[PDB]
Order: structure tokens, then C-alpha cells, then sequence
């Protein structure tokens, strides 16, 4: 019955919903990794960028 | 008749406190003003004991 | 709960001689050690105590008396003969034994009907019922006192009613009585209110802790309805503009929003409503960013300013001049109100003020308050009467946030966001005012206002983060009262008065206690000695067996963290020499009057306060009227004897003494004692000796041994015990007459009365004018 | 005979501190900022610890 | 309705719900003005404001 509780008081927990957890990751995965050298020297890292966003 | 349930048998009572006791028993049986429920207080004291 | 005594508790006993001669009443209270070189009264109170306890006293009673009685056979006697107290069949018995010795005829039938009907009840004029009975004169008089003192609190149904009248608030139900609680209604209740402040202001954080924790409790499970986060971020982000591809400010007030700890900062707002003075602050972050500054303006704009202490509001001025205005922490420490609120009104930020909050008057009476009004504060610094926050610019200020730059000359991000946020704030706020206006209302009802006063917060405990704070005001929940939360709250209210009248009264005792036993303190040592060692004896009897104070007490002592006993202790010794009033309750004046007939009349407990020892060659004047052969008893003790005066003597003295010899040779009166001594009356004649010798000499000091007569009564012609009464005895000791010894032939002076009030009246047990709703 | 000093600066008569102005320095510790760049609860932990 | 003298109260919680103000107009409405009282009428009044 604890887990049941837990999953409920995750919704208040935080602003976010699962669906806009995916909306935001689909945006930020992969991106750093596949630009070139030169723009990745001018963009922020993905773990910057989960920072950010989160 | 004039009751459906006697408010009190007279024969029963010795006192005022008993046809008291009698017409608090016997008041579900009538229609009440006010149907006891709770009760609440407001303003509550103790004194100093021996 | 009043107790109807059902008989006088008269303590008569006819004692009476073999022969019939001699007869005597006597009234037995019994024999009470009371100790020499101790303060007396104090002695006096502990027996008026267990005296009280003896005659079914103490306890508050009425006296029920009125039906002991029957009727005579004749059918003119319509009298109706009371069967308590020195039944006349007895006195009618001595008194023919009396004339039986005397060879007198017996009592006539006149003399018989005379006296059989001495004890006789009557009604009063006003329906009481008046009995009178033989009876000893302690008993009557003690009896009579606690009497009309227990009386003094009985009171007609219809004056509770209008005395508690002014308290009962509007929605509950009232209860309907009988009409014979109507007409013939009498209830017992102490009416005096005693002073919770003694405790709150002696120890203010204990308190202010116990108070406030049990409050918040009630307050953290009202239920509420409240619009989804996700709902509410989703709105504020459409409103301005928030990408996840880019960081924004937006994004960073929408990225800490926590619902989880709503109830407790619902609860300290509804704190901040009731009480007079009720402190809160935030601390922010080093770096303080847009939460913080979000945080500090819900706080200037919808907390009370009564709430906001002037370091707070310097505080929270600083931090918003840090981050709007170019500036660091070091810069305007040294800064005072004024320059801030320039500063921050120069670039364009008008919330910079405190604003007052509304006060709204309670309906009824606050509870324990008589003949004052209560009031609380309106929530969120709404006016009830214009139905809008207190500031009439506000959508101007909002509109001059959007419009103005901080943080970046060009590009309104900032403005913007504070903006919409606060927008979104006052929205809300605005809509849902109402249901913390009456839950602060109902939940102030359960205070009084020496607590709405005296109260404040000192521990800092109760503060709010400013997430917190902000993610309150963005996700302002509806607050919705369900009849299962009333119906608790009327338990907790009944729960509430329970603890206040046994603080009161643990209160008063305590008052009591600290100013009978201890007195004033010195810069001496020795003082500071005597102080320690007398607190540690009232501590540790007080709470051996049953502890005197209560179990609430004890709890709202020990929250701080001690023991319990040096909680008390310590309160104990800050009361010492105290100016608060207090009220002489109706026991204490029942213990008083005991005490002081007790020391009084001394001849009624079996104690004396001087004695004589002479020999049995010097004749002595003795109180002849009972009969008693070589009576101990005088009638007053003798001032000269033989035409010169009786020498004196104080106890100390003649236990110093070594010289008993020569001063005995004559015989002396002893004084500043109390000689405890007992007797016992024997029936038939014989030499009146006491059980042990009078005196006891040691090395060390002249002792008295204990007293006990061996009285017997007196045959003139009796040439045996004559002679043994002059020959074996050497020296006689002599004390005043016992008060409670009286001859039968002046039975008429232990006739007395005693009232008993009309049987018609009907008691209320439960004295409460109204019913909960369900 | 002799003289010694009370311990803790207490007044018999008084029972109290020789300060009359004690529990006003100590709400005014607690409700007080002293590093506000660096550091936190300073002021309340000094606070707790007076009194 | 058989007797004048007879009235008609009822007591509204605190925080009136569409029931209660449901019940204030019914007894304004489909009750005589002479069996209700001037106090009681204040009470239901009082009831619809807030």
C-alpha cells in the first residue's frame, strides 16, 4: 500500500508529468553527440542541458 | 387515547427528580422540538479540592 | 456532583454513673498530637483536613435531613419528631435514673410529652426545612459554616444560563429544557475564572511551543481542493514564453514547484491570522535568484505585516535589491530601510511596502474572556469590505513590472516573469480568501485572549522555505470544510476548555503553595541554603503518592526538555514573592475557620496550653458540677493560692532545671507548651490516678510523662477510698476544664438547628444551553 | 566572615541575570543576519545556544 | 398551520453549502411568514449573503 502512496506523492512532488518528462528528453537526447567538433565546442553539453531543463 | 406511550406512569415517581428522570426517558417518543444530540459547553471551571 | 447528606453528624455521648447519680454529655472529636516549638497553625490546617474529611465536609454537599422524622399516636400532635441527632429516649432514661437514685418519682406524662418532643422539624418560609436536634457545638457550627460557604455556589438555572449567555456561538442547536429545570433548576459551578498568564509569562517559549504544536496538529488535515501543478505550470509557461531548448528564468520558478509540504505552510498562515503576534522568515539561498525574489514579494504582498519583523523585511529588501539592481551583499549591509526602498524604486520596482492586514470581530465572546471582544486577522491582506487586496494599485505595479527592464537593459524577460507570476498569485489569493477567513475565525475561537496576546514565536521553529512559500501562493488549494472535520473540532474544543480549567486550577494551587511556604530571599549565605533545602522538601512532597499538579501541566513544563520535577521546581521559584491576586475559594475558607476553632478552642482536641502540679496536702478549687472524685479539672487555673500567687514556669526552664526538688516542695504551673493529655471516665467509683508518673528526671533534663486520668465518680460516705485518695497519692496535677464535658441538667444549651434547603429543587448535571449541529 | 561572588552573575533578590534586558538581546540574535554572503542560521544557532 | 403560535427554526453550518441555501428559500418560500420568526429570518438572509 506504501508504493501505491509513493507513486501518488511523486505527481505533487515535482511540476512535472511523465508525458512532459519524454516531451523534454526527446529534444536534448543525442543532440550534443551527433554535431560536428567545431559546433560542439559552441554547444552546451547533454548533461548540461538535463541540468538546465531540469 | 390521549398518548401513545404515557409520558410517566404517576404512580412511579417520589420526587421531581424522578418524573424528570421519567419524561427524559420517554421524550423519544413524542415529537421533540429539538432532537437531543451532544452536548456542547462553553464555559467550564474547576474549583480547588481538599 | 453535589452529595445530600442524609443525617446530621452529631458526636454526642451521654456518660452516666453506675449509681445514676452523676450524668454527663459529651462531644468526641477525638485527640489531635500537636507538637510544641513548630509554627501552630500549620498544624491546625493539617488536622482542619482530615476534621473536615471526619464530618463529610469537605466535599460540597447539601443537607438532605428533612424526611428523618414521624408522627406522635395522639391525633392532636401534628409535630413532626426528627429522629437525628441525641435521640431524647436517652435523656429521658439518664434523667429517670437520675431521679431513680434521688428516691424522686419518675418524669409525669407532662414532663415526658415536654421533653420527647424537643427535636422537631418545621418548614421555613421559604419551602427549607428547619430540624432541631441535640447537638455538640463544634459540629453545629463547622457544619453551619460549610454550609452556608458551599451554598454561596448553587445557583438557579436561569442566572447560569444569562451569566453564559454572551459565549454560545450562532450555527449550534439549542437544547431544550423541562420545565421543571425551568422553575425548580439549580446548578453547582464555580464562576470565577483564573488567570492562565502567570504560567505564559513565566515560561513564554514552553508554552508558546505546547500551543502552537497542538494547533498546527488540528490545522494540517483540513481537507482542500486544489487545481493540478502540471495544470498551473502549463498555464504560466503558454503565458510567457517557455522553450525546453533554452534556459530562461521562467524555467527556473517553474523547476522547484513542491505541493508536499502545503498542509504545514497552511497551518502557519492560519497561525499568523489568529494570533496577535506571530513572527516568520525566510533565508535564501547566497546567490539568490528569481525564486527568492518571488518568495520575498508573496511575502510583503499577502503575509500580514504584523507577521513581518523589521530584520525580515530589511532582509527580504535585500535580496530583491541584490538581484534586481546590480549589486551585492557587502554593498548594503550598512543600508537602512529608506535607501532600499529608493534603490529598488529608482529602477522601476514598486513592491517595496508592508501592508496592514484587516482586523474582523468575532461574533461571540472569545472563551475565558468576560466582557471583552476578540478579533483576527483577515487573510492574505484582503479587505472584507472591498473584497480586494489592500493596495488599490496593484494592477498598475504589476503593469510596471512587465514594462520594466532589471537585470538587462534591453529584453523584458524578468518583468515579464515576475509579472505573470504575481498575476497568477493575487488570482488566486483573490479567489480563495474566504475559506482561510473562516477557518483563522473558527480556529481563534478555540484561544482566549490572554493567549492571543501573550503568545509569540521565540524558538523560530515554524518558518517556510521559499519554494515553499512560492509554490503556496502559485498552487493556492481551495480549503473545504467537511462535517467530520467540525465534528473533531468540537472534540478538540471540548478537549481545549478541559485543559484550560486544570491549568487554572494547578495555576492557583501553585499560587498558594509558594506563598504560604516560602518567604523572602537575602544577599546573606545561609539564606541561599535555607531557599534550596525548603525547595527540595516542597518538591519532593508534592510529588510523592499523588502528584499535586496535573498531567497537562507536567507536559507543557516539560516540552522544553527537563525532567518534570525541576521544570516545576523551577517555576516554583520564579513565582516567589509574586503580586498576583488571587480568589479564596470555599474550601479554603471552610479549612480557615477549622483551623482557627482549632487553635481556639484547644480543650475540644485533647490539648492544653498550661498545666499545674501541686501536692495533695494544699486544697484546690475543682470544678464540682460533674461529680468526679478528686476532679483534675478547674474551672479557670487558680492565680493565687493561699493568698500568694502561683509561680510560673516555662517548659524550657524547668527541663534546664536541677533543683526540681525544692520548686516541687510547692508546686507550679507550666506553660509555653501544649500538653497533649487524654482521660477516660469510668463508670463506678474509685481513686482518680493517672497511668504514669508525673514527672521524669534524667541527667540530660526534667521530662512530663504522657497524661492519662483515670476519672471515676464520687461516693461521699467511703471511708476506703477517702483515705487511699489522701494517703497513697503525693501530688496531683490539675488542668482547665474540657469545653466538651457538660452536666446533664443543662441539656438545653445542646439544642440546635439545621437548615435543609426545599426537596422540590431538581439538579442539573450537565448545565450546557446548546447541542453540537450532528 | 567572608564575601563570595554569586556564580553566574544571579541576583538573590532579583532571581534573575543582573541584565533586566536578557530575553530582548536574545529575540534580537534570533531574528537577526550577521553573514549573509557567507554562512547560514548563524544568528538562530547562536540564538538556540543562548538561550 | 393548525396553530399561529408555533414557529419554525433551523440552524445553517458554518461554511453553508448549496443544501443549506437550497433549504433557506424553501422555508422563505413554502413556509408562513408568521411561523417564521424575525431572528430566524435574519439567520436565513445572513445564510443566502455569504
Amino acid at each position: 500500500e506504501k508504493q501505491k502512496l509513493d507513486k501518488l506523492k511523486l505527481f505533487e512532488t515535482s511540476p512535472f508529468d511523465p508525458l512532459t518528462i519524454k516531451n523534454n528528453q526527446d529534444v536534448v537526447d543525442k543532440l550534443y553527440a551527433t554535431q560536428s567538433s567545431s559546433i560542439q565546442e559552441v554547444v552546451p553539453t547533454k548533461t548540461f542541458a538535463t541540468e538546465l531543463q531540469f | 387515547k390521549l398518548f401513545e406511550t404515557s409520558p410517566f406512569d404517576p404512580l412511579t415517581i417520589k420526587n421531581n427528580q424522578d418524573v424528570v428522570d421519567k419524561l427524559y426517558a420517554t421524550q423519544s417518543s413524542s415529537i421533540q422540538e429539538v432532537v437531543p444530540t451532544k452536548t456542547f459547553a462553553t464555559e467550564l471551571q474547576f474549583g480547588v479540592t481538599s | 456532583e453535589l452529595i445530600k447528606v442524609p443525617t446530621i453528624p452529631h458526636n454526642l455521648v451521654l456518660i452516666q454513673s453506675d449509681n445514676g447519680k452523676h450524668a454527663l454529655i459529651k462531644e468526641d472529636l477525638g485527640q489531635w498530637p500537636v507538637e510544641t516549638g513548630i509554627s501552630l497553625v500549620n498544624q491546625a490546617g493539617v488536622f482542619a483536613v482530615q476534621l473536615a474529611n471526619k464530618l463529610g465536609i469537605d466535599k460540597p454537599f447539601v443537607l438532605d435531613a428533612g424526611s428523618n422524622y414521624f408522627t406522635d399516636t395522639s391525633f392532636i400532635d401534628t409535630r413532626k419528631y426528627c429522629t437525628d441527632g441525641l435521640s431524647p429516649r436517652e435523656i429521658q432514661k439518664a434523667l429517670n435514673r437520675q431521679r431513680a437514685y434521688y428516691d424522686r418519682p419518675e418524669l409525669t406524662i407532662s414532663e415526658n410529652k415536654t421533653l420527647l418532643s424537643q427535636s422537631i422539624i418545621y418548614p421555613d418560609a421559604d419551602g427549607n426545612d428547619v430540624s432541631i436536634i441535640f447537638s455538640g457545638a463544634m459540629s453545629h457550627a463547622i457544619f453551619t459554616y460549610a454550609q452556608s460557604q458551599w451554598n454561596k455556589n448553587i445557583i438557579k438555572l436561569d442566572d447560569y444560563i444569562r451569566e453564559i449567555t454572551l459565549t454560545v456561538p450562532k450555527q449550534y442547536r439549542p437544547r431544550r429544557f423541562k420545565e421543571i429545570e425551568h422553575t425548580h433548576g439549580y446548578v453547582y459551578r464555580e464562576l470565577n475564572q483564573g488567570s492562565l498568564l502567570p504560567l505564559v509569562d513565566a515560561n513564554l517559549k514552553e508554552s508558546s511551543s505546547y500551543y502552537f504544536k497542538k494547533l498546527m496538529s488540528s490545522i494540517s488535515n483540513v481537507p482542500v481542493d486544489a487545481r493540478t501543478l502540471q495544470s498551473a505550470t502549463a498555464a504560466l509557461a503558454a503565458d510567457t514564453g517557455q522553450a525546453v531548448n533554452r534556459a530562461q528564468h521562467v524555467s527556473m520558478l517553474t523547476n522547484r514547484l513542491t505541493t508536499a509540504n502545503a498542509p504545514t505552510v497552511r497551518a502557519i498562515t492560519v497561525l499568523t491570522c489568529m494570533f496577535k503576534q506571530f513572527r516568520i522568515g525566510m533565508t535564501y539561498a547566497l546567490d539568490p535568484n528569481i525564486m527568492d525574489v518571488a518568495a520575498a514579494t508573496c511575502m510583503l504582498l499577502f503575509r500580514p505585516a504584523q507577521s513581518i519583523s523589521d530584520e525580515q523585511y530589511r532582509y527580504c529588501l535585500q535580496t530583491m535589491a541584490v538581484f534586481l539592481t546590480n549589486t551585492t551583499y557587502d554593498i548594503v549591509n550598512n543600508d537602512t530601510i529608506d535607501v532600499l526602498k529608493m534603490k529598488l524604486r529608482n529602477q522601476g520596482w514598486p513592491f517595496v511596502e508592508r501592508y496592514n492586514a484587516v482586523e474582523i470581530d468575532m461574533s461571540v465572546e472569545p472563551l475565558r474572556s468576560p466582557g471583552q471582544v476578540g478579533r483576527y486577522y483577515n487573510p492574505f491582506n484582503i479587505d472584507p469590505l472591498t473584497k480586494k487586496h489592500v493596495e488599490d494599485r496593484l494592477e498598475e505595479f504589476i503593469n510596471q513590472v512587465q514594462v520594466g527592464r532589471f537585470r538587462n537593459a534591453s529584453g523584458n524577460a524578468v518583468g515579464t516573469t515576475l509579472a505573470a507570476f504575481l498575476r497568477a498569485c493575487r488570482d488566486k489569493t483573490s479567489a480563495n480568501w474566504r475559506g482561510y477567513s473562516v477557518l483563522v475565525s473558527r480556529y481563534r475561537s478555540l484561544i482566549p485572549n490572554e493567549l492571543f496576546e501573550s503568545l509569540r514565536n521565540i524558538s523560530g521553529e515554524y518558518n517556510i522555505n521559499p519554494q515553499d512559500e512560492h509554490s503556496f501562493f502559485f498552487a493556492l488549494a481551495q480549503i473545504n470544510a467537511d462535517d467530520e472535520f467540525i465534528g473533531a473540532i468540537d472534540k478538540e474544543s471540548a478537549e481545549y476548555l478541559d485543559e484550560y480549567a486544570t491549568l487554572a486550577r494547578d495555576i492557583s494551587n501553585s499560587l498558594t503553595l509558594v506563598k504560604a511556604a516560602f518567604g523572602p530571599l537575602e544577599r546573606t549565605s545561609g539564606s541561599i541554603i535555607n531557599h534550596a533545602n525548603n525547595l527540595n522538601k516542597v518538591i519532593n512532597h508534592v510529588f510523592a503518592d499523588k502528584p499535586l499538579i496535573s498531567e497537562t501541566m507536567l507536559k507543557i513544563l516539560t516540552i522544553d526538555g527537563t525532567t518534570g520535577k525541576d521544570g516545576y521546581r523551577n517555576w516554583l521559584d520564579k513565582l516567589v514573592g509574586h503580586n498576583y491576586p488571587v480568589y479564596v475559594e470555599p474550601v479554603v475558607n471552610i479549612m480557615n475557620f477549622i483551623s482557627a476553632r482549632f487553635v481556639a478552642d484547644s480543650s475540644y482536641f485533647g490539648y492544653t496550653n498550661e498545666i499545674m502540679i501541686m501536692p495533695n496536702h494544699i486544697n484546690v478549687p475543682v470544678d464540682d458540677r460533674f461529680g468526679f472524685r478528686d476532679s483534675p479539672f478547674c474551672t479557670s487555673l487558680p492565680r493565687t493560692i493561699m493568698g500568694n500567687d502561683v509561680r510560673r514556669i516555662s517548659y524550657n526552664v524547668f527541663s534546664m532545671m536541677e533543683d526540681i526538688d525544692d520548686v516541687i516542695s510547692e508546686g507550679f504551673i507550666l506553660y509555653d507548651a501544649y500538653f497533649n493529655f487524654s482521660y477516660d471516665i469510668m463508670t463506678t467509683d474509685g481513686v482518680t490516678r493517672l497511668k504514669e508518673d508525673i514527672l521524669i528526671v534524667t541527667d540530660t533534663g526534667n521530662d512530663i510523662k504522657p497524661i492519662h486520668f483515670y476519672i471515676y465518680f464520687e461516693n461521699r460516705n467511703d471511708k476506703k477510698l477517702r483515705y487511699e485518695s489522701k494517703m497513697n497519692v503525693s501530688y496531683r496535677l490539675y488542668i482547665k476544664t474540657p469545653a466538651c464535658l457538660l452536666p446533664l441538667s443543662d441539656y438545653m444549651r445542646a439544642q440546635h438547628d439545621y437548615v435543609s434547603p426545599s426537596s422540590s429543587r431538581v439538579y442539573i448535571k450537565d448545565p450546557a444551553v446548546v447541542y453540537t449541529r450532528s
